[PDB]
RNA sequence: GAGCUGUAAGCAAGCUUUGAUCCGGAGAUUUCCGAAUGGGGAAACCCACCACUCGUAAUGGAGUGGUAUCCAUAUCUGAAUUCAUAGGAUAUGAGAAGGCAGACCCGGGGAACUGAAACAUCUAAGUACCCGGAGGAAGAGAAAGCAAAUGCGAUUCCCUGAGUAGCGGCGAGCGAAACGGGAUCAGCCCAAACCAAGAGGCUUGCCUCUUGGGGUUGUAGGACACUCUGUACGGAGUUACAAA
RNA sequence: GUGGAUCCUGAGUACGGCGGAACACGUGAAAUUCCGUCGGAAUCCGGGAGGACCAUCUCCCAAGGCUAAAUACUCCCUAGU
RNA sequence: AAGCAGAAGAUGCGGAGCCGCAGCGAAAGCGAGUCUGAAUAGGGCGCAUGAGUACGUGGUCGUAGACCCGAAACCAGGUGAUCUACCCAUGUCCAGGGUGAAGUUCAGGUAACACUGAAUGGAGGCCCGAACCCACGCACGUUGAAAAGUGCGGGGAUGAGGUGUGGGUAGGGGUGAAAUGCCAAUCGAACCUGGAGAUAGCUGGUUCUCUCCGAAAUAGCUUUAGGGCUAGCCUCAAGGUAAG
RNA sequence: CGGGACCUAAGCCGAGGCCGAAAGGCGUAGGCGAUGGACAACAGGUUGAUAUUCCUGUACCACCUCCUCACCAUUUGAGCA
RNA sequence: AGGCCCAGGCGACUGUUUAGCAAAAACACAGGUCUCUGCGAAGCCGUAAGGCGAAGUAUAGGGGCUGACGCCUGCCCGGUG
RNA sequence: GAUAUUGAAUGUUGGUACAGCUUGUACAGGAUAGGUAGGAGCCUUGGAAACCGGAGCGCCAGCUUCGGUGGAGGCAUCGGUGGGAUACUACCCUGGCUGUAUUGACCUUCUAACCCGCCGCCCUUAUCGGGCGGGGAGACAGUGUCAGGUGGGCAGUUUGACU
RNA sequence: GCACAAGGGAGCUUGACUGCGAGACCUACAAGUCGAGCAGGGACGAAAGUCGGGCUUAGUGAUCCGGUGGUUCCGCAUGGA
C-alpha cells in the first residue's frame, strides 16, 4: 500500500470525542493510482497526495 | 500559482507568465504533454536566455533596422538616367527597379520590397526622392536622378 | 608411557614399550527428515529430468553432479508497434530464506484484572503479550546544548539534588531536570559555492548527467582572490578518526 | 594566514491551523519533541532557543551521516566462593 | 554517597550532599521576633525556658505477592467440529406385503366435446411391517454391565431419509427446521499458556513456656449498618507532682 | 490384488500478482488430493503359518530388438501422427 | 406379526428440537402479506483485496410477520418509527 | 458537509484594485458653493449672458447634463453680519455610477486527471493481474484527513442506605 | 421568657461595622455558641448610657473547579504580560 516516492505510512491514532473515552482509530495515508515512472515503462504505482503536487511528472 | 507556459493557450498569459498563475491545473494536463512550466529558479533563468537569447535577438533586430539606416544616406548621387526624352518627358520606366537597384551601381544590393512612395513616381528627371522603407521600425532616405543621353 | 577392548562389573576372540587405550589442535567421512530449496508430500517418504559413468542384444535399471524461489550484476533476444518497452532465455553470485539465551535494548502493534474502599477521566502501562530489528552490546552522542556570572564546552551510566520542582475526578497516584561529586574520557566527514575531465539536450549561448579535487563553521566558516609553507622521512592508519 | 568586492552554509523543509502521542507534565497559562491531515518562511541587514507570547539581552546554526570506552544481561566454557 | 585503592573483607580517601543549630508570612521580606491590622493596640505562631546527629536492636506505619488458604470471572496469545451443529464433494444402504392417482388403451356415448364402464399403468415427505435411524411407556439399574444402558412395548422406515470417506466454517466466534442448544463425557460464551502469587470488607487455619496488668460490643460520622477512622475503655514508658 | 511410476471432484497449497501496521490475507498459471474414472491371472496344491503372491497347469497387458518371416516406400514421400 | 367405539381443546400433516430430565399445545413447512433490492445489489463475511448472494436478474433474491384448506380479517396516523 | 485529491470553459454574482464623470449645497458671500496646495486671473464668436426643451440630481432650495434659441458676454474673487471660500488652476476626497482589473462562490457544459465485476488486442495457452487501443463515466465517485448526525447494533459501568 | 416590658405608638436615624478580642460552653473531628473589653471611626440621647441586625432557639452545607472586584506579593535570563 505504501507509495514509493515518499515514506508515508498508516499510523494508528485515537478518536478523542467529547467526554473523551476514547475510541481507537487507525489513520491511513491518502493515495492515488495515477501513474508514476519506475523502471521503464509505467505502469503502475500508488502515490501520496502530497507528493503528487508538483514534483515528479506523472 | 507559478508557472511558465510560453506557449499561451487561452490562459491569461503568453511567453510564460512570470506572475501568479493558476495552480493544480497544471499538475495534471498543462505540464504533462502540454506546456511544461515550473517557474522555479532553475527553469526560470533558463527561459531568460531565450527571452534571454532574444534579448540578444532584440538587440540584433533593432539594430538590423538601425545599422542599415545611416548606412545609406551620404550616398553619391544616384545617376540612373531614366531615358529622359520625348520633347521633355522620358522613356525609362521609373517604378521599383531603378529605385532600389540604384545601389549595386558599385556592388551593394537591397530588396525592391522596401520602397516608400504611395503615388507612382512621375517619370521626371528631377530629384527623385526615395524614402527607403526597410522596416517599420526604421526608415531611410535615398535619391534618384535622371540624365540625358 | 602399561595396560586396553564405554556403561556392563560375568562371557568369546584380539590389540600393544618397532608404543596402543586415552587428552588436545588441525582435518576427513558425514545416511534420511528438517529454512529444504529437482517435483510432490502425511516430517523420518515417493516420483523425476538434464549430462557423465556402469551394465544390458536392447528396454528397464544402477552410481556421480547439476536442475527451488526472489534479489543483484551481466550477456542475448523480443508482444501489441515502427523503434522501443514489458516479457522470455542464459550466465555469474559461501546473497537471502532459517534456527536460537526463557537474557539484555530500539522500532512498530498493545490490553485487562487491580488501585481509586464503586466507577467512566487516571492507576495498572507502554507492564504482560505479538511482530519487526539487531548486536555483543544496542540506543544516545559532539551543541539551533544548558545556564543567567570571574558562566560552563559531546553523549552514556552511577551518587545527589528529592520524593524537591510540578502534573493530577489536584482524587487515587505519578514524578523530573540543571548545577555539583565520579566512572570512561578521541573526535571527524557527506550535501552546497568553485576547478578539472567525459556527454547532450539545445538557438551561438546555455542548463544537469556523471567522475575526482575544493570545503565543511558561529565574538561566523568556506568557495573566490592575494601571501607563504608543502608534496614528506613528518604525521596518521584497519575500532570512530576516509578507506583498506 | 591576509582580504570581505561577489556567491554558498542542508526546502513542500523549518513553523502554523486541525487531530493525537511522547516528554514527571492528564489541553491548560503551557512548551519542547515525534506523528497524520491541510497551509506554508527567511536564507547572514539571516535563523533558532532561553517552559505561553513580545521587546531587549544572552547562547547556539536545525531540517545530513559516523562513532569505541564507562552501562545492561547471560544459554554457555574455566577456577573459586 | 557513588567512586579510586584494597583477600568480591575490613580499613582507608573522597565533603557532592543530608540533617541539626531560631522562626514568622501566602509570598515580598524581616528577624528573636514575625505576621493580621491605621495601629509603639490585641492576638496566632516562635522566642524567652537551648539538643540533635550517625548507626545497631526492637515496637510499628508506608511502597512491593507483604499473613498464609479460596474465588466465580476479565484481557492477551495459542490449540481443537478424530464426538457434535451445519455445509461441500464422492460412494453406499433400505426384507417383503397392501392401497390405488395422473396418464394410456378398448367399448358405451357426443357434430366435436364432456362424461360412463373395464383393462392397462405404478406416484406417494402413502399404509402395514424387519434390518437401520430414533428415544415417547414402565420397570431394572444409580460405590450400576455401563459418567445415559438394558429388558418388554413404541415412532419413522423411497425419504425433509440412514450412513461411510475426504474437506470447510474457531471463542466478543462458528453452527443452529431454535432449546441458550452444539463445538471433544465442559457451553448464557470452549479449552491451555501468560498478565496472576488477579482481587476480595467474605471463610478457614496461625505450631514453645512462664510472669505482670488487663478491656469492649458505646458515641460521632461514613454508598455506612456482618467493615472503617477518630473519642470512650486497655497497656508500656517518661515527666507533673499529690492534683484525686 | 489395493495404492504409487494415470486422471480429476470438494478442498488446499500456490511463481508473478491483487491487498494488508508488521506478522499475513486473497487469488491466476500450475500442482496436490479419492470416498470416483482408466487399468492385464484364473483354477487346484502346499506349511506348526503367508498365498486370486510360493508350486503345477494353462494364460493376459505394456515395453524393448543380438532376431525370424511377410508388406511397402526415398520429400512424385511408405509411415509416426 | 393392530385392541376398538366415542366426545372436545391445541396443532394442517410427514418431519425437526434441548446428545445426557422437558419432543410438545413448541419449531418448521407449503401458502398469505408487507418491505427492500436495477447488478459494481439489497443484504452480508472481511481493515482491505476477494467472495457469497449469482454463472441469479423484480414471475428473481434479502428481511419481518402470519401458518394447509374454508369463512374472513373492523376503526384510529394524536404519540412512537 | 468542507477540505484535499481536483480539470477547462461559459452564465450569474460577490469582493476588491484602477480610470473617469457627476454629487457633496451651514444666518452668511449674494444664493439653497466639498475642502485643500497654488492663482491674480478670467475665461466669451475654438460663439458669452439669456432663455427653450431633453436629462439627471436634490437641502425638490438649488446644482447639473445637453443640446434648441440667442444673440454679446458671464464673473469671482474682493468689501462681505457665516469656521473656510470660489474667474479658477492643481489635489483628493464625500455620495453615486460606468467600464477596466483580478479573483471566489454560484451557473451550466463540456472533458485530457481520476473511474470503470465495459469491449476488443497483446503479455499469455491464463474471466488474476497487466499493457494496449476502443467505449462509457467524470471533476464527481472512491479514498484521505476534519466535523456534525443516526446508531445496543457492538463495548465500559452504575442503578444507595436505614428497614 | 417578657407589662422595671423584649409588647404597641412617634422623633432622629442605619452599629444590618472595620480590625480585633482576655476567657469559656459545645466535643472524635470538621464545625457550632456566647463574650467583657481595646482601637478605628460613627448613630441616638443634654448627660448617663446603649447599638458588632430581629424576645431567644431553625430558615441551609464542605473541598475541588471557574467567574467578578480590591492588590507599596510572586511572575522559570532581563523588562511587561
Amino acid at each position: 500500500r505504501k507509495c514509493v516516492i515518499t515514506g508515508k505510512k498508516t499510523t494508528a491514532g485515537n478518536n478523542r470525542s467529547h467526554a473523551m473515552n476514547a475510541s481507537k482509530r487507525t489513520w491511513g495515508a491518502n493515495l492515488q493510482k495515477v501513474r508514476i515512472l519506475v523502471n521503464g515503462k509505467p505502469k503502475k504505482v500508488y502515490v501520496s497526495a502530497r507528493a503528487l503536487k508538483s514534483g515528479k511528472v506523472e | 500559482m507559478k508557472v511558465i507556459f510560453l506557449q499561451d493557450v487561452k490562459g491569461k498569459g503568453k511567453k510564460g507568465e512570470v506572475k501568479n498563475v493558476a495552480d493544480g491545473y497544471a499538475h495534471n494536463f498543462l505540464i504533462k504533454k502540454g506546456l511544461a512550466v515550473e517557474a522555479n529558479a532553475s527553469n526560470i533563468s533558463a527561459l531568460n536566455g531565450q527571452k534571454q537569447k532574444e534579448k540578444k535577438e532584440a538587440i540584433a533586430e533593432l539594430e538590423q533596422a538601425k545599422s542599415l539606416k545611416e548606412t545609406l544616406e551620404k550616398l553619391t548621387v544616384e545617376l540612373s538616367a531614366k531615358s529622359g526624352e520625348g520633347g521633355r518627358l522620358f522613356g525609362s520606366v521609373t517604378s521599383k527597379q531603378i529605385t532600389e537597384q540604384l545601389q549595386k551601381d558599385h556592388n551593394i544590393k537591397v530588396d525592391k520590397r522596401k520602397l516608400e512612395l504611395p503615388d507612382g513616381i512621375r517619370a521626371l528627371g528631377y530629384t527623385n526622392v526615395p524614402v527607403k522603407l526597410h522596416p517599420e521600425v526604421q526608415a531611410v532616405l535615398k535619391v534618384h536622378v535622371k540624365e540625358e543621353a
